[PDB]
């Protein structure tokens, strides 16, 4: 029923079926080894930096609007992956994202776990430019709101517009997975490297934003647990950076 | 939002077609602007105008040419001829369409020295007649040198050994270009401007030369003021560890 | 190296990648990509540098922040000379491209201002 | 006549013959891959940390007594090799040592370049224990003296006893090479891992001490250069450390 996966260290556990969703039917892979003439030569992490990075868990209460993380910026202080982001200038990588909800049989609700490529967000105070720390901190979960935002230096965090000016119910053409606590508690999304260029600066460009939005709100007896933790575990797969040597 | 130059990783495809001599030299460049009028105002502006075909008057074309010692190309000339009236008191008229004559005079052919000259009717001088409002007229000149290639540089004289004019040779005669109105008159005077565009076709080059550092002072010399070899900085070394 | 034939020394030619950056010492330069050029063995030193591609969307640039790499040279020891040879000398530098260089989008150069 | 060797970065140059001396006829190598049962499993640097580390040059004047470096402690702040020394507890490695003297044809003298395994030194003030910084700094060249030492917290730096209580002319059963400026200017010594145990703590134990002792003193005209730099270039080869993971 259960299966243990190890990537260097440590081991996480998962179920035998788990409904893995590959991004656009494309498994993440390398640049097919046509790296001739030594003018634009790439470099692997060691191999590898491919280990499970677990983030700090969030608390899904009954009034939680949702959360988001911007990648690769949510793994900036994360081991060797966070050091290759400052030792190299250009980089490309793919990801495996696990989102587990540790609920009971007496908790109800539904979550939508989206991976939105190039989730360009709008400002709360329009005509104003926002701070970069109100978009993504170093590993923190930036959260949506139920009301509209009037912040003079932040983004628009109204969840029914999803920060991008669209309808939140239409966020299913992106690679997504439903977590209905009646049926599931986990979600595996495997995202490849999607960009217009084969490599880019990792500190400057957010490739995709992972979004966890509750569509049916969390509802329970008052005698149960009231916070229902959600754990996001990210393993970067097939990372690649620019060559740092001569000739 | 501006401006940065970036590295920006590129897949291996290695284009080089935009660096060929045909793609480098073969661009339609404006080489001369000819001004002439329906009626004569002054010695400068007269019923007709002329231009000896040279490639040393537009500096952006001249520097791309003078990267090679010996060139050989065909010329595609095309004319953008516009007309406008002078600042008269009244402009109310009913004019027929203006017809222009662009005459190419070969090396060896007779040049006009006035209006109504006999050289405008010479059968060996190819002319182009074009009425205003139509498509722009276009001529095609072949390789017209007596020698085997044009020479952008001539380390020599043109007179008795060691006498004459330095750097001048008759191996770069491409001909003349004469512009006039075929119409006899108008009710009120009309000024015309004829923009001349060159497009070198089938370009071949020999003996590449160093690019010019100094600016140009004359269109028939390689004279120059002295200049620094590059721009200046403050230190030979670098700071900010 | 255009010094005397009996001059002997070592130089450390460091290379910095297009990310960052200028090193601050001979030890910081040694801990990256470098070539130790011995004067007493070779008179010349040839090194091929990758990742040179800069795209500018303006005609003339004032001053258009760039993220290119660097080349720095460091005194590894000193230049050691016998008597009756001068202590000063001269390094010449040369640059070209390799047979893979790809240009695109031909413009007019900003080095002419007629 | 010349040959260029590259180990990652950068390239050094050397002659075509150069008189390489392997330590005891034993090339440095790994532990022969009998690493079963996962109780004492080893770990490679990446591979590798195998690059040329060049130290700060010393100035061999006419009154220089000699210098010494203790390994692996002379590569402590040296790149990835200096970080694996603090990320791992046990380690083993072998070395290639290049010692070049940049002299002219008008300089004379002779050097002995020794590699002494377990060069246990004595105290200057006997009955007193010395400081560890008077034995080896982080990358600095500790130098001998011509007179005896009366330092109350240091070693005995009289060069004719070589710090170990022996005759300095007998230091040729160790892996050595003579640098006679009339004949040579370079010395290549390849030292394997010599210990009583297959791995040891790198911060605690000095495996061998490299010694550069002038036997014929440097002598020249007063119009020549007076300092004659000596460059030591060390490449650690076939390094190996203990495993940091589970099972």
């Amino acid at each position: 029923r259960v299966r243990s996966i190890t990537l260097g260290n440590s081991t996480i556990t998962t179920q035998e079926c788990a409904n893995v969703v590959v991004g656009y039917g494309v498994w993440p892979t390398y640049l097919s080894d046509h790296e001739a003439t030594a003018v634009d030569q790439p470099t692997q992490p060691d191999v590898a930096t491919c280990r499970f990075y677990t983030l700090e868990s969030v608390k899904w209460e009954s009034s939680s609007a949702g959360w988001w993380w911007k990648f690769p910026e949510a793994l900036s202080d994360m081991g060797l992956f966070g050091q290759n982001m400052q030792y190299h200038y250009l980089g490309r990588t793919g990801y495996t994202i696990h989102v587990q909800c540790n609920a009971s049989k007496f908790h109800q609700g539904c979550l939508l776990v989206v991976c939105v490529p190039e989730a360009e967000m709008g400002a709360a105070t329009t005509d104003h430019a926002f701070n970069h720390t109100k978009l993504s901190n170093i590993g923190q979960a930036m959260e949506f709101s139920a009301k509209k935002s009037t912040d003079q230096t932040g983004p628009q965090t109204a969840v029914h517009n999803a920060g991008m000016g669209v309808a939140v119910g239409n966020l299913t053409i992106f690679p997504h997975q439903w977590i209905n606590l009646r049926t599931n508690n986990s979600a595996t999304i495997v995202m490849p490297y999607i960009n217009s260029v084969p490599m880019d600066n990792m500190y400057r460009h957010y490739n995709f934003t992972l979004m966890v939005i509750p569509f049916a709100k969390l509802e329970h007896s008052p005698q149960a647990s009231t916070y229902v933790p959600i754990t996001v575990t990210v393993a970067p797969m097939c990372a690649e950076y620019n060559g740092l040597r001569l000739a | 939002p501006s401006d940065t130059m970036q590295t920006r990783h590129v897949i291996n495809y290695h284009t080089r077609s935009e660096s060929s001599i045909e793609n480098f030299m073969g661009r339609a460049a404006c080489v001369y602007i000819a001004q002439y009028a329906t009626e004569k105002v002054n010695d400068e502006l007269d019923r007709y105008t002329n231009w000896e075909i040279t490639t040393r008057q537009v500096a952006q074309l001249r520097r791309k040419l003078e990267m090679f010692t010996y060139m050989r190309f065909d010329l595609e000339i095309t004319f953008v001829i516009t007309s406008s009236q002078r600042t008269s008191t009244t402009y109310a008229s009913d004019s027929p369409p203006l017809t222009h004559q662009v005459m190419y005079v070969p090396p060896g052919g007779p040049i006009p020295k006035s209006y109504e000259d006999f050289a405008w009717q010479t059968s060996t001088n190819p002319s182009v007649f074009w009425t205003e409002g139509n498509a722009p007229p276009r001529m095609s000149i072949p390789f017209m040198s007596v020698g085997n290639a044009y020479c952008n540089f001539y380390d020599g004289w043109s007179h008795f050994s060691q006498s004459g004019v330095y750097g001048y040779t008759t191996l770069n005669n491409m001909g003349h270009l004469y512009f006039r109105h075929v119409n006899k008159s108008t009710a009120y005077p009309v000024n015309s401007v004829a923009r001349v565009y060159f497009k070198p076709k089938h370009v071949k080059a020999w003996v590449p030369r160093a690019p010019r550092l100094c600016p140009y002072l004359k269109a028939r010399n390689v004279n120059f003021n002295v200049q620094g070899v590059t721009e200046s900085r403050n230190k030979i070394t670098l700071d900010r560890s | 190296y255009c010094g005397a034939a009996m001059a002997t020394g070592k130089f450390l030619i460091a290379y910095s990648p297009p990310g960052a950056g200028v090193p601050g010492s001979r030890r910081d330069a040694m801990l990256g990509t470098h070539v130790i050029w011995d004067v007493g063995l070779q008179s010349s030193c040839v090194l091929c540098v990758p990742w040179i591609s800069q795209t500018n969307y303006r005609y003339v640039t004032s001053d258009a922040y760039t993220d290119a790499g660097y080349i720095t040279c460091w005194y590894q020891t000193s230049i050691v000379t016998p008597p009756d040879i001068p202590t000063t000398s001269t390094i010449l530098c040369f640059v070209s491209a390799c047979n893979d260089f790809s240009v695109r989008l031909l413009r007019d150069t900003p080095f002419i201002t007629q």
